[PDB]
């Protein structure tokens, strides 16, 4: 999956299956870095609007 | 504030009506030098009336006095042509 | 806000703007630890190939495919990708692979 | 069930009979309007391009349809703000509460605000407030804070209150003047009809009628938990219309996938742009429709704070004439409480209770002149004749000071013969 | 900066007019911006796709129009509604009503016609140099509990007057100003003061 923005570490519990996860509006709410086994969520550089 | 972080305006004690609806309890203005001004709701003036079962206020002098209330009627009456348009 | 308006001329007031102040400064890329070539088996060049009442599915895993190696080997008359486009297909990663 | 139209009644016309109510009723009628609605923007970036690298070009080519769209979203947040200013802005002149008096033997404990709780929520607001109950900034809508607060909101409401209590109508009208709570309630039932006498024998009884109205209100609002649920429904609404649309923010909406970044990874642009557009064309589309939806909910609570602006303006500043409007009844006064996004009214109004039966006249021949009563009807208790106000039955004796004198008795019709008292 | 308030309708009406000429502007998806070109430069059986998508975002572009139009045209309706309620109960008739038709006690209007609008010029009364004075709800005279019947009981302090709410035009308590009903024990704040009757 290829994106523009920051990466922010966090600690989201996952399924055995699926270390991937969506969220409820199906957007990519946490995708698992392959090398790191830490979990790393996407968060837009665009903040709530000015 | 409790809307966010706003940079670039002072705020000042003094309360003043509102111009630009920041939110919140916010306002800002532009005021002396010229600058941006930011400041809480002035809910208004602070008058004090003393309530007593005895006594009656009463008005000894009237004023006579012109207000201006500005309300819209219309706009502008707008029409499309319709081929000319989606066809040029 | 001026970019918003559309307008060189901005009245009093608050705007809300779109945001795209910000530019990309880097690209990053990460994918897991696999070196190995793929055991294709030489199927592009297996000596014997099925018929096509039984048609034999090999299954790839656990390697990062490479076809520039197979497009040196041999020339491919027809090459129609469906779903995912023929360029940036190196950049892809693919979940599983039923040749 | 066949829907009821009513409890059946009938009433029994006569050319010659009157009926006069003995005794009176004050009541306390709960009415709740909605006011604002929570403000909702929308980040065009974000909805249409989230974390996308390409999607700037085509917020080039898409986005001016979606500045569009956030200029009416943010007219909408911004009329709210109106409609706040349309309600409890009314009098920007704010008094101070004044200490707890003597008020006509009235109790205004509860709607009044409380100095010793740290807000000024009032105890009947704190009800309200309690009984209303109630990712989105990823998905790029996001909610407006509201330009007044609560707190202040509440403040309004508590300067209006000391105003209506201790001025009467006149806080309005420039400078305040300071009146007894007795002589404005006085003053307003000589506004309904009734002489100003029957408050000032009884005012025992309708300061002890007041007490147990807001005792009832005050209980019922808190077990019955229903009143508020117009209320509950608006914010219901607002919450349901986010959740469809982050819902609608989960279909495919019919191209490849749901998801903007593999359809970027797997695809090369030049056969990507029709499943980006039709998946972004979806998604503004969807945006309309949201608009459309919020339109015609703002414009319904518009009307709605247009009425409860006129509640305002004529209910709480001053008796209204009009029967029905200010509650049910003729309407002495209505005390306005906040409310999480509305407001609530409790109208005191007065209600007659006991009626009797009278034999009336349009008018009396006494020494071969008419006399027409200049206020008031004429009854018959069965012997002597009497004179007496329409809503309250309190006998006078006919004199000269009463009735005025026009024309001859052989052209009225219905007129009897009685003497008439001259003092 | 009263005339303010009409001259931002005229700049919204402006405003998003303007937005519709960018909106014409906009490619849309299409090849080229101009039907013109993909009617030149296209053979028609796979240039209909190209012409419904670029007239389908044009004819979008257009229901957005409306849709603001529309809750303009509410906006603009319920302050015609007012404008027409201010007509015909401030200026043709006078309002009882207090921060209708302006703030005070309401006298009458004059309207005038404005640009896209209407102004109304409200004269009003406003009370002003008020004073303190002592007042009680009824008069006690020879067992008679009199109330007053157009005024207020007040005192300077040396003798009971009757005078008017809105203006201090202080009258001698006499039997034509008052009428009597009741007695004097059952009213809270009784006084006792003589009526002279003329
Ligand atoms: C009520 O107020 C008016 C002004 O609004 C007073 O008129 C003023 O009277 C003084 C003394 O006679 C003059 O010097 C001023 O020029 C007057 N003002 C104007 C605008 O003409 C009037 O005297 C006041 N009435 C009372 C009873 O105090
Ligand atoms: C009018 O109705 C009221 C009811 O509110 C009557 O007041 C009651 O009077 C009886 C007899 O004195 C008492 O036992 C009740 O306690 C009173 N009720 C209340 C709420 O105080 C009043 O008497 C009626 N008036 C007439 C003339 O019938
Ligand atoms: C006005 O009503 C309030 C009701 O809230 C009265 O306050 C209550 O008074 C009783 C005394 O009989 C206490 O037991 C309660 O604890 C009080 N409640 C609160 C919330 O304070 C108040 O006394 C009434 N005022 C008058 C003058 O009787
Ligand atoms: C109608 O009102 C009159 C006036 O009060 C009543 O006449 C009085 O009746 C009582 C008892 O019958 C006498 O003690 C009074 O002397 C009467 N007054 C006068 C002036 O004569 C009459 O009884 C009432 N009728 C009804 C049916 O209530
Ligand atoms: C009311 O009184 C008048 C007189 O004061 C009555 O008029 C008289 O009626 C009788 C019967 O028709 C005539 O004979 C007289 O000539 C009338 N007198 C006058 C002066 O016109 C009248 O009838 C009485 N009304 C009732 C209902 O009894
Ligand atoms: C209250 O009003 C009365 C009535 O005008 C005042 O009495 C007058 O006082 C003046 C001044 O001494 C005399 O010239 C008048 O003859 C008095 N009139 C009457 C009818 O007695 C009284 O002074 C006023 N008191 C105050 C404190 O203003
Ligand atoms: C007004 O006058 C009445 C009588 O002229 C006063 O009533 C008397 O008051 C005294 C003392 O309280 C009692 O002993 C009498 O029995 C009362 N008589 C009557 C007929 O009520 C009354 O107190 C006076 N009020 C004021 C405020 O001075
Ligand atoms: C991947 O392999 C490199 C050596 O080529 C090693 O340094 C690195 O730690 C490995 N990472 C993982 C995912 O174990
Ligand atoms: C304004 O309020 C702030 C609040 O902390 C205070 O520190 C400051 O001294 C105040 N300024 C004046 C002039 O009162
Ligand atoms: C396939 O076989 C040929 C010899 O027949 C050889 O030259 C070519 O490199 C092979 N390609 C591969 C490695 O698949
Ligand atoms: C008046 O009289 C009618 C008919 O006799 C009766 O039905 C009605 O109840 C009476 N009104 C009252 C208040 O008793
Ligand atoms: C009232 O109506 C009755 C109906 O029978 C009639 O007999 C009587 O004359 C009428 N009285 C008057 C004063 O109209
Ligand atoms: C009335 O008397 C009080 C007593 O202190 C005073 O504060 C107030 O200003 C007076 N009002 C007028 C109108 O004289
Ligand atoms: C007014 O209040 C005082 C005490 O503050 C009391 O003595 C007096 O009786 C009261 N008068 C009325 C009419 O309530």
């Amino acid at each position: 999956l290829t994106g523009t923005g920051v990466l922010t570490e966090s600690n989201k519990k996952f399924l055995p299956f699926q270390q991937f996860g969506r969220d409820i509006a199906d957007t990519t709410d946490a995708v698992r870095d392959p090398q790191t086994l830490e979990i790393l969520d996407i968060t837009p550089c665009s903040f709530g609007g000015v | 504030t409790r809307a966010g972080c706003l940079i670039g305006a002072e705020h000042v004690n003094n309360s003043y009506e509102c111009d630009i609806p920041i939110g919140a309890g916010i306002c800002a203005s532009y005021q002396t030098s010229q600058s941006i001004i930011a400041y809480t709701m002035s809910l208004g003036a602070e008058n004090s009336v003393a309530y007593s079962n005895n006594s009656i206020a009463i008005p000894t002098n009237f004023t006579i006095s012109v207000t201006t209330e500005i309300l819209p009627v219309s706009m502008t009456k707008t029409s499309v042509d319709c081929t000319m348009y989606i066809c040029g | 806000t001026k970019c918003t308006l559309k307008s060189f001329t901005v009245e009093k007031g608050i705007y809300q703007t779109s945001n795209f102040r910000v530019q990309p400064t880097e690209s990053i890329v990460r994918f897991p630890n696999i070196t190995n070539l793929c055991p294709f088996g030489e199927v592009f060049n297996a000596t014997r190939f099925a018929s096509v009442y039984a048609w034999n599915r090999k299954r790839i895993s656990n390697c990062v495919a490479d076809y520039s190696v197979l497009y040196n080997s041999a020339s491919f008359s027809t090459f129609k990708c469906y779903g995912v486009s023929p360029t940036k297909l190196n950049d892809l990663c693919f979940t599983n692979v039923y040749a | 069930y066949t829907m009821s139209l009513g409890a059946e009644n009938s009433v029994a016309y006569s050319n010659n009979s009157i009926a006069i109510p003995t005794n009176f009723t004050i009541s306390v009628t709960t009415e709740i309007l909605p006011v604002s609605m929570t403000k909702t923007s929308v980040d065009c970036t974000m909805y249409i391009c989230g974390d996308s690298t390409e999607c700037s070009n085509l917020l080039l080519q898409y986005g001016s349809f979606c500045t569009q769209l956030n200029r009416a979203l943010t007219g909408i947040a911004v009329e709210q703000d109106k409609n706040t200013q349309e309600v409890f802005a009314q009098v920007k002149q704010i008094y101070k509460t004044p200490p707890i008096k003597d008020f006509g033997g009235f109790n205004f404990s509860q709607i009044l605000p409380d100095p010793s709780k740290p807000s000024k929520r009032s105890f009947i607001e704190d009800l309200l407030f309690n009984k209303v109950t109630l990712a989105q900034k990823f998905n790029g809508l996001t909610v407006l804070p509201p330009l007044l607060t609560d707190e202040m909101i509440a403040q309004y409401t508590s300067a209006l209150l000391a105003g209506t209590i201790t001025s009467g109508w006149t806080f309005g009208a420039g400078a305040a003047l300071q009146i007894p709570f007795a002589m404005q309630m006085a003053y307003r039932f000589n506004g309904i009809g009734v002489t100003q006498n029957v408050l000032y024998e009884n005012q025992k009884l309708i300061a002890n009628q007041f007490n147990s109205a807001i005792g009832k209100i005050q209980d019922s609002l808190s077990s019955t938990a229903s009143a508020l649920g117009k209320l509950q429904d608006v914010v219901n609404q607002n919450a349901q219309a986010l959740n469809t649309l982050v819902k609608q923010l989960s279909s495919n909406f019919g191209a490849i996938s749901s998801v903007l970044n593999d359809i970027l990874s797997r695809l090369d642009p030049p056969e990507a742009e029709v499943q980006i557009d039709r998946l972004i064309t979806g998604r503004l589309q969807s945006l309309q429709t949201y608009v459309t939806q919020q339109l015609i909910r703002a414009a319904e609570i518009r009307a709605s704070a247009n009425l409860a602006a006129t509640k305002m303006s004529e209910c709480v500043l001053g008796q209204s004439k009009r029967v029905d409007f200010c509650g049910k009844g003729y309407h002495l006064m209505s005390f306005p409480q906040s409310a999480p996004h509305g407001v609530v009214f409790l109208h005191v109004t007065y209600v007659p209770a006991q009626e009797k039966n009278f034999t009336t006249a349009p008018a009396i021949c006494h020494d071969g002149k008419a006399h027409f009563p200049r206020e008031g009807v004429f009854v018959s208790n069965g012997t002597h004749w009497f004179v007496t106000q329409r809503n309250f039955y309190e006998p006078q004796i006919i004199t000269t000071d009463n009735t005025f004198v026009s024309g001859n008795c052989d052209v009225v019709i219905g007129i009897v013969n009685n003497t008439v008292y001259d003092p």
